[PDB]
RNA sequence: GAGCCUUGAAGCCUAGGGCGCGGGCCCGGGUGGAGCCGCCGCAGGUGCAGAUCUUGGUGGUAGUAGCAAAUAUUCAAACGAGAACUUUGAAGGCCGAAGUGGAGAAGGGUUCCAUGUGAACAGCAGUUGAACAUGGGUCAGUCGGUCCUGAGAGAUGGGCG
RNA sequence: UAUAGGGGCGAAAGACUAAUCGAACCAUCUAGUAGCUGGUUCCCUCCGAAGUUUCCCUCAGGAUAGCUGGCGCUCUCGCCC
RNA sequence: CGGCUACCCACCCGACCCGUCUUGAAACACGGACCAAGGAGUCUAACACGUGCGCGAGUCGGGGGCUCGCACGAAAGCCGCCGUGGCGCAAUGAAGGUGAAGGCCGGCGCGCUCGCCGGCCGAGGUGGGAUCCCGAGGCCUCUCCAGUCCGCCGAGGGGCACCACCGGCCCGUCUCGCCCGCCGCGCCGGGGAGGUGGAGCACGAGCGCACGUGUUAGGACCCGAAAGAUGGUGAACUAUG
RNA sequence: CGCGACCUCAGAUCAGACGUGGCGACCCGCUGAAUUUAAGCAUAUUAGUCAGCGGAGGAAAAGAAACUAACCAGGAUUCCCUCAGUAACGGCGAGUGAACAGGGAAGAGCCCAGCGCCGAAUCCCCGCCCCGCGGGGCGCGGGACAUGUGGCGUACGGAAGACCCGCUCCCCGGCGCCGCUCGUGGGGGGCCCAAGUCCUUCUGAUCGAGGCCCAGCCCGUGGACGGUGUGAGGCCGGUAGCGGCCCCCGGCGCGCGCCCGGGUCUUCCCGGAGUCGGGUUGCUUGGGAAUGCAGCCCAAAGCGGGUGGUAAACUCCAUCUAAGGCUAAAUACCGGCACGAGACCGAUAGUCAACAAGUACCGUAAGGGAAAGUUGAAAAGAACUUUGAAGAGAGAGUUCAAGAGGGCGUGAAACCGUUAAGAGGUAAACGGGUGGGGUCCGCGCAGUCCGCCCGGAGGAUUCAACCCGGCGGCGGGUCCGGCCGUGUCGGCGGCCCGGCGGAUCUUUCCCGCCCCCGGGGUCGGCGGGGGACCGUCCCCCGGACCGGCGACCGGCCGCCGC
RNA sequence: CGACUCUUAGCGGUGGAUCACUCGGCUCGUGCGUCGAUGAAGAACGCAGCUAGCUGCGAGAAUUAAUGUGAAUUGCAGGACACAUUGAUCAUCGACACUUCGAACGCACUUGCGGCCCCGGGUUCCUCCCGGGGCUACGCCUGUCUGAGCGUCGCUU
């Protein structure tokens, strides 16, 4: 139950801060859980996403065991795009299909210096 | 406009009252503000008690209220001199100084003096250095409590006399009749005209 | 509303200009010019005799009735047929007025709390509250009040030591002190008979706090227990005691209907 | 109410089945796509035929009145899906120098000009236009403002407030 | 370029003063006032009028009695008067 | 085969279009072309009365203080050496002021249209008056004795509420009268008996909360004027320099 | 005549510094109506308010009595409840309308002119060093203010001076640093529990069902959000004296600067003027024989002046010291800055403005001022074919749906088109009564009734009748076993190792004092402490009473399932 | 029989009611309490690769620097994709910068007319010559400089 007098239970204010949060908060909102073997290996529940991961879909019309690479991230649309997930139009042109990143399981990361630092902050805080 | 047997109404509403209505809605918020102000005062002072200055013993001034007794304002510099202490030193000690107050009553004079002697007895002070002109040991474990509540020595203490038992005597129950008040009242009303007729009888030679 | 719907300026037209005698906005070009101005029956006028922020919201009750209602609610919480007739689950629960040990109020973890309720068999009642926490029906979903959730057992205690941290987020539960009672917690919805769970020191402190009929209450100054209207009140017992049935006329039971 | 529902709630329609004396309600059928009700209490901005009511919409009147002030058009051809109106030719006319001419002041603000479209606008139509869309156009020592004072207006000094 | 609203101007019509003038226009006081017109939204049950006295710068209105309804209360019945 | 139905049609009889002002409406009286949505006795203060609840000669915390900073907590709880205060418990006078106990018996002073003393009881009495109590007598299968038990009672007793009247008491005035008191002997107090004015007393019933109705002030059921004041904007039409 | 000194003055693009303009919700100063009310309307009321003008800050204003009172007296200002709808004002009509006592919240007092004492002991400007940073403050020489009056000592509560006695010898500001510190200083960012496990629906599932005796998992986290719907665990966050980094801030310790107060006694000093007040006239007030304010005129005093509520005189008493000034708090706040909530409205509502809203637009201008939310989960927005000059269409395709096709959710009524049925001279429509047809429902269509008991034809089971064994419950009794319950006494037991009440008492007691003659004396009084007495609830056994929803056991009666 | 008219009902159209949703209002309360000559509020004009509004900015114009953040903005191209350099975007924002009008300030407003001082080029220089910079409003205070007065006064002719 909410105990701060400085955070809102209010539906209007929460939806407004959600749909108008800037990009460096939209990164935190578009966050994905890690697979259970990788959370065993790294001791961390969730991470922000980027351009270069290896991604499996857990629910949708496109489900199960299809570990592909992300290519674009519209933070404006709260949508990532996956390389295997396609659909043709009428005119035979393929187009990526929108997947919200809560329905996304990360199987491999892209390792980088800031990702090592974020991962170490997660492990140090989970303690 | 009126009706059957009903009381004459003269309400005061012809003035445009709906503009200037100040309404108590911030009353719980003011109660919380004033609690936080008092707790902030208690933490901001020190060992000094809350409602810090001591208050005298003072009788009301109206044939209606003179039986009672009231926590007054200050100690009436004659009384504070009989206490044997200087003026602003009393303001630093925590003794209220009100120089306009006069003392006609030797009884309330001595009662204020007794209250001063009791406060000077209960006083525990701390100088800065180790000179310790006024002080002592580990002074009652920081006097075992830091802060007091609702007046220092409970300034009301409305004193109650008993007049327990006595044997009825004579003279009184043959003497103290109703007619004493009426004869004294007529004496007070006619105190002047009797003196004027005395001066007339002296003039008529 | 607190502000005018009279932001518009307005005049009437009169007996000429056939339409009406409502005030009208004056202007041109913009197609509000000539519509209905302030009033009730118009578009964008003030509501009739509008709400004002000095309405008499709060109401005062006498303190003796405030205490009387607490005594009546606690007395209604003691009878088993009342509290089952509200909707709790006391079918497999031990005694009515539950009173656990003082080891309870020193809890720190909530798993011990769930274990305590499961062994006291009120967990069926908690399971009902889990079963019924549906979404609100109505227009109230917009204004921050979305979960209908029924009230469960209220745990009453004194000398707070950490029982609030333990019992706090079990859903539907009520945690509530002795020296600060609530009618809004002891009878939610204005119906008497909410199930309650007590504690040893609390359940001993009750008779200090309200007294018996023989001695006055010690903690509350001027307050006695209430007067009692009918002393023994089993009406079947009274009517079938022999002192009444000595002095009854007769059972007259012939119907004597209409004769044609 | 261990209420009801994506196995379909609210709302809407219903030559369907009923209940109540009624206020109204219950079910069936079809649409419909995500919330809804019964009961005990409680609190209201709480129930429509009207107020020459307000706002929004649509009828009858009706394919009717009406597209008539200033004489007036006709033929052939072209581009075009399409020509009583566009353009060219020919013919016949009008304005007739106090003009339906040639240029300006105030006002308008891109309407000026070319190209392309003809959906809406031009009260019929249009291949056309001042419509829409794209892209262009206003060059000054000697033309005028700038300078002068006029009728006046207005500031400091002063006075009043 | 001058004159501005009880003000201006008028060869004088009470004309003109931005389609308004026997007192312009705009906003506010303002939801001004009205014994005077118009309307005043669900059902059923029960009871059910008055248009008369007196007084009022009262005669289209109100107060007063009278008429009505509701709330009751105090008694009376049931078992030769 | 049965079926009421807001389906449709036939036929007989009844059948004027609604709302309101009005003595009178179908009116040649006014408003209404049709449809959907909005649209009008609300809220506060104050008073009166009825109703429900709690406490009761009291009652009320509505203003403050007390609890750890916890969603619901702008809640709830407590104060009582916080009752200050409101309303009531005592009225009456313009005011100075004054301010509600009598009854029954014994005795005395001339028991004199008069006062004092002693004892006891205690809000007087009359007529009605729900109820209650007592009760002659009355009735229950052989004749005697029996108890509860049964029920009607003529009549009698005490008598609630309330009604009607008389008597009593307080205060203001008016009239007629004599006596007492003495922080001081006076244009000083106190007293008696009648007839009157009073929103009085004559064993107190209020206070708080809530609901209902009515009345009043508020924009107050909703809309409606010709006006008035304050402060500003206009001589591009027109008037005249 | 010149020069010098001032005094009055001007000038400057002199050196340096300052004011203007805005917002105006609250505050301050002035000015100032009228609608309305009184059923008319002149005073009154509306109101010293709307409008106007000038100012100000985070608050402002007020403020340390020229006071309240009249008795056992209080004591600056502010704000609340009361006072009180009262005293009072009023064509004594409508109406208007205080204040001191009382209880609270907050607590705070001071300085200067005058008077006199100190040899101008004072301040500003310029110039050089002094010092350390993020950045400016003490000291040394010369130009001024100023003797028509800087500074110190000084304020009506008395003050000063000089003896005498008695002590005391100081504090504020600047700098480095340690833990601090009431939410666990303030701000800024980044992070912190646990299932997307299994079947099953579906367009998609956050649906439904399930998880051992450890209750599948976490809970100081089950608020709320978004994600193809309705989530404690998929994600942000929520919880926590949860942890880390960065900044600034309020209360300890080295340097610089400043530093004799109290009591008695003696002498001396001691106050604000065109101001109060009076007359008169206007405004305002509840203020009446003038509360306050202002104009004009008259205009003082020193045991004075003002106030003491009915004008004036004489008199006594009380209280205060005006015409100079400063100051936090409690308090108001619809503007602003963020912020949190709601028995509030849900697009004709709520601000006029949910959207390119003070926008489009109207008027020359003052100014007036709108309409307008919704595809779908995802644009996947209809490829391609094929008529038509194109709009438009028919096939095809997208998706669960085009019955969602770009103002596109749901799509009502008025109205219109078409189909299906019926009908037609008294305009149509209605009520009562039927009849005919139609849509549709039910019924099974001369086969529709069911349930119990009793008498007959079959098998298959095992009660029951009777007893044994066992559990649980009913109903009563000795109130047995005890228990508690109701009353009355005994023990006062806990009275001091008991709660509380009492304007019962106890000076035979104790402490601070006062009284009488350093002590004693009840000679008496007050404040404070104990303890005898009554009034209730805590025990003991003994006896009275009842087994009452106060419940257990034994035996009895009588059921029960196995 | 048809046409017309009427009433029902199915379907279709016009129409945009009801219902459901809500980045919006309204009310209450807490915390804070801040503009301007060092040029405010307001207004005008301008600015994107494709650009009209809204929004955000000022000739450095859809933002510059710095701190935090850590791989994007997005309708479409491109461009830096660099990150074992400095590191995209977004927020914070304390350093820079801030066109013209506006209390508006050189005098007025018609973008007009000036006047000094200083610096670069001119005739290598003043005499109404180009570019750039600075200064040039009113009122008032403290001090400086200049000087008016048969105002008062001295010493002198
Ligand atoms: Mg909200
Ligand atoms: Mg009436
Ligand atoms: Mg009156
Ligand atoms: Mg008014
Ligand atoms: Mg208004
Ligand atoms: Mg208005
Ligand atoms: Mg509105
Ligand atoms: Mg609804
Ligand atoms: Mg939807
Ligand atoms: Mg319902
Ligand atoms: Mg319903
Ligand atoms: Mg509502
Ligand atoms: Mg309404
Ligand atoms: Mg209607
Ligand atoms: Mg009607
Ligand atoms: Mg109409
Ligand atoms: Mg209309
Ligand atoms: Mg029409
Ligand atoms: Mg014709
Ligand atoms: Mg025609
Ligand atoms: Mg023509
Ligand atoms: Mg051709
Ligand atoms: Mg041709
Ligand atoms: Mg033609
Ligand atoms: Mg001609
Ligand atoms: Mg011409
Ligand atoms: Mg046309
Ligand atoms: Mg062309
Ligand atoms: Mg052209
Ligand atoms: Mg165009
Ligand atoms: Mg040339
Ligand atoms: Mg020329
Ligand atoms: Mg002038
Ligand atoms: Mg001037
Ligand atoms: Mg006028
Ligand atoms: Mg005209
Ligand atoms: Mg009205
Ligand atoms: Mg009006
Ligand atoms: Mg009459
Ligand atoms: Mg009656
Ligand atoms: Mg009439
Ligand atoms: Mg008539
Ligand atoms: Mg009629
Ligand atoms: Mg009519
Ligand atoms: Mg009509
Ligand atoms: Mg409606
Ligand atoms: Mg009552
Ligand atoms: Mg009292
Ligand atoms: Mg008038
Ligand atoms: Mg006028
Ligand atoms: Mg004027
Ligand atoms: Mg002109
Ligand atoms: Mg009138
Ligand atoms: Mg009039
Ligand atoms: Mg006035
Ligand atoms: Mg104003
Ligand atoms: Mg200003
Ligand atoms: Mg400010
Ligand atoms: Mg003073
Ligand atoms: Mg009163
Ligand atoms: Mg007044
Ligand atoms: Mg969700
Ligand atoms: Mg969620
Ligand atoms: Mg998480
Ligand atoms: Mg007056
Ligand atoms: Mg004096
Ligand atoms: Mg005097
Ligand atoms: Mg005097
Ligand atoms: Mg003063
Ligand atoms: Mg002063
Ligand atoms: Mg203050
Ligand atoms: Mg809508
Ligand atoms: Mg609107
Ligand atoms: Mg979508
Ligand atoms: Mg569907
Ligand atoms: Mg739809
Ligand atoms: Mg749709
Ligand atoms: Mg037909
Ligand atoms: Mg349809
Ligand atoms: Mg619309
Ligand atoms: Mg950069
Ligand atoms: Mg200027
Ligand atoms: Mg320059």
């Amino acid at each position: 139950m909410k105990f701060n007098p400085f955070v809102t239970s209010d539906r209007s204010k929460n939806r407004k801060r959600h749909f108008n949060a800037p990009s460096h908060i939209r990164r935190k909102i578009m966050s994905s859980p890690l697979s259970k073997e990788l959370r065993q290996k790294y001791n961390v529940r969730s991470m922000p996403i980027r351009k270069d991961d290896e991604v499996q879909v857990v629910r949708g019309h496109y489900k199960g065991q299809q570990i592909g690479k992300v290519v674009q991230v519209y933070r404006k649309k709260y949508v990532i795009y996956i390389e295997r997930v396609q659909r043709e139009k009428a005119n035979g042109t393929t187009v990526h299909v929108g997947i919200h990143p809560s329905k996304v399981v990360i199987t491999r990361l892209k390792l980088d210096k800031d990702r090592k630092k974020i991962l170490e902050r997660k492990a140090k805080s989970r303690q | 406009a009126p009706s059957r047997n009903g009381m004459v109404l003269k309400p005061h509403f012809h003035k445009d009252w709906q503009r200037r209505v100040a309404t108590w809605f911030n009353q719980p918020a003011r109660k919380i503000r004033r609690r936080k102000a008092r707790q902030a005062k208690a933490r901001r002072i020190a060992p000094r008690p809350a409602s810090g200055p001591i208050r005298p013993i003072v009788r009301c001034p109206t044939v209606r209220y003179h039986t009672k007794v009231r926590a007054g304002r200050g100690f009436s510099l004659e009384e504070l001199r009989v206490a044997g202490i200087h003026k602003k030193v009393a303001r630093t000690i925590g003794i209220s100084v009100d120089p306009r107050r006069r003392n006609k009553s030797t009884e309330s004079l001595q009662a204020n003096v007794q209250r001063l002697k009791e406060y000077r007895s209960k006083l525990i002070l701390f100088p800065r250095k180790p000179s310790a002109p006024k002080k002592g040991d580990s002074s009652a474990e920081e006097l075992k409590l830091a802060t007091q509540l609702t007046g220092p020595v409970m300034p009301v203490r409305n004193v109650y006399k008993k007049e327990k038992a006595r044997v009825i005597t004579e003279e009184e129950k043959n003497f103290k009749a109703f007619a004493s008040l009426r004869m004294a009242r007529a004496n007070a009303r006619l105190f002047g005209i009797r003196a004027k007729r005395a001066k007339e009888a002296a003039e008529q030679d | 509303s607190e502000l005018a719907g009279h932001q518009t300026s307005a005049e009437s037209w009169g007996t000429g200009r056939a339409v009406a005698r409502i005030p009208r906005v004056r202007g041109g070009g913009t197609h509000r010019s000539g519509q209905g101005a302030f009033g009730n029956m118009c578009r964008g006028g003030r509501m009739f005799a509008p709400t004002k922020t000095w309405r008499r919201w709060h109401r005062r009750v006498n303190t003796t009735q405030k205490r009387y209602a607490i005594c009546s609610a606690l007395a209604a919480s003691a009878l088993p047929a009342l509290v089952m007739s509200k909707g709790h689950r006391i079918e497999e629960v031990p005694e009515l007025p539950l009173v656990v040990e003082d080891k309870v109020e020193g809890y720190k973890k909530t798993k011990e709390a769930v274990l305590l309720l499961k062994k006291l068999k009120a967990w069926n009642d908690i399971k009902k509250v889990y079963a019924s926490q549906r979404m609100r029906a109505g227009k109230g979903k917009m204004r921050n009040r979305r979960r209908i959730q029924r009230r469960g057992p209220c745990i009453i205690y004194n000398e707070d030591n950490g029982i609030i941290k333990a019992f706090r987020n079990i859903p539907g539960i009520t945690l509530l002190n002795v020296s600060k009672l609530n009618i809004l917690k002891l009878a939610p919805g204005g119906h008497v008979g909410r199930f309650c769970i007590w504690t040893e020191s609390a359940f001993r402190k009750l008779d200090e706090l309200y007294g018996t009929w023989r001695k006055a209450a010690s903690l509350k100054s001027n307050y006695n227990l209430p007067m009692h209207k009918m002393i023994n009140t089993d009406l079947s017992r009274i009517l079938k005691s022999p002192e009444i049935q000595r002095a009854l006329r007769a059972p007259r039971k012939k119907i004597h209907r209409r004769v044609l």
